[PDB]
RNA sequence: GGCACCUCGAUGUCGGCUCAUCGCAUCCUGGGGCUGUAGUCGGUCCCAAGGGUUGGGCUGUUCGCCCAUUAAAGCGGUACGCGAGCUGGGUUCAGAACGUCGUGAGACAGUUCGGUCCCUAUCCGUCGCGGGCGCAGGAAAUUUGAGAGGAGCUGUCCUUAG
RNA sequence: AUAAGUGCUGAAAGCAUCUAAGCAUGAAGCCCCCCUCAAGAUGAGAUUUCCCAUUCCGCAAGGAAGUAAGAUCCCUGAAAG
């Protein structure tokens, strides 16, 4: 799960540390690694995240 | 040459040389040029 | 105390010129000289002048400038005037003799020795027991030189084979 | 280079017109021919292949058949072919015969060695055997496998096998004399193989 | 659950320039590609690498005084001989096996490992093969 | 040599023969510095492991001394390399004997004569030779060369030139 | 192409300097040249030439059954074993 979320994000410009911990700065982000995946594989909710925790890691 | 671990200028004449990460002494004399190692 | 902050200078029609990448060529009366260095050192063509500057200051920097200047210096010189070294050999019947444009010289080897200048040097026989080689550039005129040295450098005891001009040798008792 | 393809018919002697005698070897080369000029912009290198002897047409295929049909001479049983040559000396499908050859050239020789089966260490790599009396019953083995400590026994130890059956050459053979009439070729020495095997000449590289 | 992908791969193919960038970096992230790890749908035995083609690797470069230094051993297992050659020299005939030899050292050992390896091509010069894959040039990114 | 950690429900010990193979702290050969190196010859040190590095007398002996040579007669590791490869001359059994010790049975890194060395190769490994299949048709030849293996040692004499 | 060695040029460090930038030379050593093997090199390479792309079935996924070139079985042997 690592893995395939690592390579959804460097594919939009961010790290996984930094998604992590954008993520948790931009909420409680109960949302996880395997559902995570999930919604890599239905990638516009991932980017849909994605960029709120870019937004919110400045 | 000599080649001992301790290298020293034997008379006034030596003068000291670094060259290619080994010192070595270079005298007129032939009989003082030494290197260390 | 610094080499590398001196001027050069342009006696008479010594044409210096600036290439695309801090490379140079000049043609003077003697002949025509390339030369390219790192990009580094700043030389600026000027008339009867030409600049030699670092931008920073530490070791091989320092290096660097010092020789570029040195060998520009070096260069311009040997191209204005030309350049020459002088080999006067000992022996009791050591020769040294022309071939043409080759050299052949008689040392007591069963055999002789040939030699074949080609980069633009030339050597002469002003005598039977001298020879002087000249040429535009000193590193290959030097070159040279130490090459006809090799062929018979002195022994410490008689002295014999090829001498530099003036070129002390070291005395040994032969008993 | 130069060089003919033949076959070693066998060997005798000849006296130089000096009061010395020399041994030679005798072989025969009828007229070698050229089918195929291998050329570097299409085959990496340069090279000619050339065959010897004749073979009747119930030997011979259809595909060697059609191959040789470009040089337009019999199928040949044998062929070889030789690099270094010059690809424009030979027109392909010409003849070599053998006065390319002459006396007094240095030559050298190759061609597959005689077999001699399945044999031991001793006949195969010439090594000593143990004593012949005084109890021993080491009489002709082939030595000790190896040390302990590798646990194993290396590569390239010597042992029984078969024998002969790989080409060899053999450096700097002389060629006494030649008879075109005959196509004969008379080497100073001798020259592996066994009698009526191919043997090829070549110009010796040293 | 995850989807574990299998007959779903399409493999792109990638060309990239070595002529400036140091073989130990591009080894590394090359090997990634080569890998597939990039892909989104990443799985570990599936193999959803992609091809990649070298250019000029006659061109590759060294840091430090590795040009004299790296020795490129190998070991031919007949008796106590060894056969050796140092990292400039390749650059000379056959610097294509420097790259292949690296990324062999990068990629996981093993039989899929082998297969990732097959999609691996390293050329001299700057023309490819083959242009009927559509290659597209692909910069690396460290 | 100190320790006793594996092996006493057994890991065969010296020397030789056969076969090697590795390190270089080099015995010769190659290339150099210095020399109290005139030259032929040397001494010391540096690079150098490609190859080579002998036959006999004595002794079980390696080791040694000796004879005759060679360019040299290298030093070590590999279970003091190698017994399911060999030898058994010695140590290490049972017989017997000399000296010595012991009241004595008997005992001596004191000596002497004699004294059974088992094995059909299963698996790795090594040297050869076959069959099967693959090489996006099926065949007959010729080949490229990745990459492996072998050789790769030297004297004497004439001349240069007394 | 190098090892040791000898170097030319030349500063760092007005000199000197085989050095840091450049350029050379230099061993029975290294890589080739010499000889042998080598496409199982699964990366299975190349060239020359021959056969041609039929008959049956679900029509087609793909099967089977006679053949082309060419081999094999079997037999006489050795230069091979």
């Amino acid at each position: 799960w690592i893995t395939r979320i690592n390579a959804a994000a460097r594919m939009n410009g961010l790290s996984y540390s930094r998604l992590m911990h954008g993520l948790k700065l931009s909420g409680i982000e109960v949302n996880r690694k395997m559902l995570a995946d999930l919604a890599v594989n239905d990638l516009t909710a991932f980017n849909q995240l994605a960029d709120a925790a870019k937004a919110q890691l400045n | 040459m000599k080649v001992r671990p301790s290298v020293k200028p034997i008379c006034e004449k030596c003068k000291v040389i670094r060259r290619k990460g080994k010192v070595m002494v270079i005298c007129e004399n032939p009989k003082h040029k030494q290197k260390q190692g | 105390s610094r080499v590398g902050k001196k001027l050069l200078e342009i006696p008479s029609d010594v044409t210096v010129t600036l290439n695309d990448n801090n490379t140079v060529a000049v043609k003077g009366p003697k002949g025509e000289l390339t030369r390219t260095f790192h990009p580094d050192m700043e030389i600026k063509v000027e008339d009867n002048v030409l600049t030699v500057a670092r931008p920073s200051d530490q070791k091989e920097h320092r290096a660097l400038h010092g020789t570029t200047r040195s060998l520009l210096g070096n260069m311009v010189e040997g191209v204005s005037k030309g350049f020459e070294r002088g080999l006067e050999l000992v022996g009791v019947g050591y020769r040294a003799s022309k071939s043409g444009n080759k050299l052949v010289l008689n040392v007591g080897y069963s055999h002789p020795v040939e030699i074949v200048p080609e980069e633009g040097i030339e050597i002469e026989v002003p005598s039977q027991t001298k020879v002087v080689v000249k040429g535009t550039d000193k590193e290959r005129v030097g070159a040279i030189a130490a090459n006809i040295r090799a062929v018979r450098s002195p022994e410490p005891y008689k002295g014999k084979g090829i001498r530099y001009e003036g070129e002390v040798v070291r005395r040994k008792e032969g008993k | 280079t130069k060089g003919i393809l033949g076959r070693k018919i066998g060997m005798t002697q000849v006296f130089a017109e000096n009061g010395d005698l020399i041994p030679v070897t005798v072989i025969e080369a009828a007229p070698n021919v050229v089918l195929q000029k291998k050329t570097a912009e299409n085959d990496g290198y340069e090279a000619i292949q050339l065959g010897f002897d004749d073979k009747r047409e119930k030997l011979s295929n259809k595909p060697e058949k059609g191959h040789v049909a470009k040089a337009e001479t019999a199928p040949k049983r044998f062929v070889k072919e030789l690099r270094g040559v010059e690809m424009d000396a030979y027109e392909v499908g010409q003849e070599v015969k053998v006065e390319i050859f002459s006396a007094g050239e240095i030559v050298d020789v190759t061609g597959v060695s005689k077999g001699k089966g399945f044999q031991g260490a001793i006949k195969r790599h010439g090594q000593s055997r143990g004593p012949m009396s005084h109890g021993s019953r080491y009489h002709r083995r082939p030595g000790s496998m190896g040390p302990v400590d590798p646990n194993r026994v290396f590569k390239g130890k010597l042992l029984p096998g078969r024998m002969g059956g790989e080409q060899i050459t053999v450096q700097n053979l002389e060629i006494v004399k030649v008879d075109a009439e005959r196509n004969l070729l008379l080497i100073k020495g001798n020259v592996p193989g066994a009698k009526k095997s191919l043997i090829t000449v070549k110009s010796a590289v040293k | 659950t995850p989807m574990a992908n299998a007959s779903t791969i399409e493999r792109k193919w990638l060309v990239v320039d070595a002529a400036g960038k140091t073989l130990g970096r591009l080894s590394s992230e090359v090997a990634a590609i080569l890998r597939g790890k990039h892909k989104p749908t990443y799985t570990p035995h599936v193999d959803t690498g992609d091809h990649v083609i070298i250019i000029n690797a006659e061109k590759i470069e060294l840091t430090g005084k590795k040009l004299t230094d790296k020795i490129y051993y190998r070991h031919t297992q007949h008796p106590g001989g060894l056969k050796s050659r140092t990292a400039l020299e390749m650059r000379t005939n056959y610097p294509e096996k420097m790259l292949e030899l690296a990324i062999k050292g990068m990629l996981p050992k093993g039989s899929l490992g082998r297969q990732m390896f097959k999609k691996l091509n390293v050329y001299r010069g700057s023309e490819h093969p083959h242009e009927a894959q559509k290659p597209e040039v692909y910069e690396l990114r460290g």
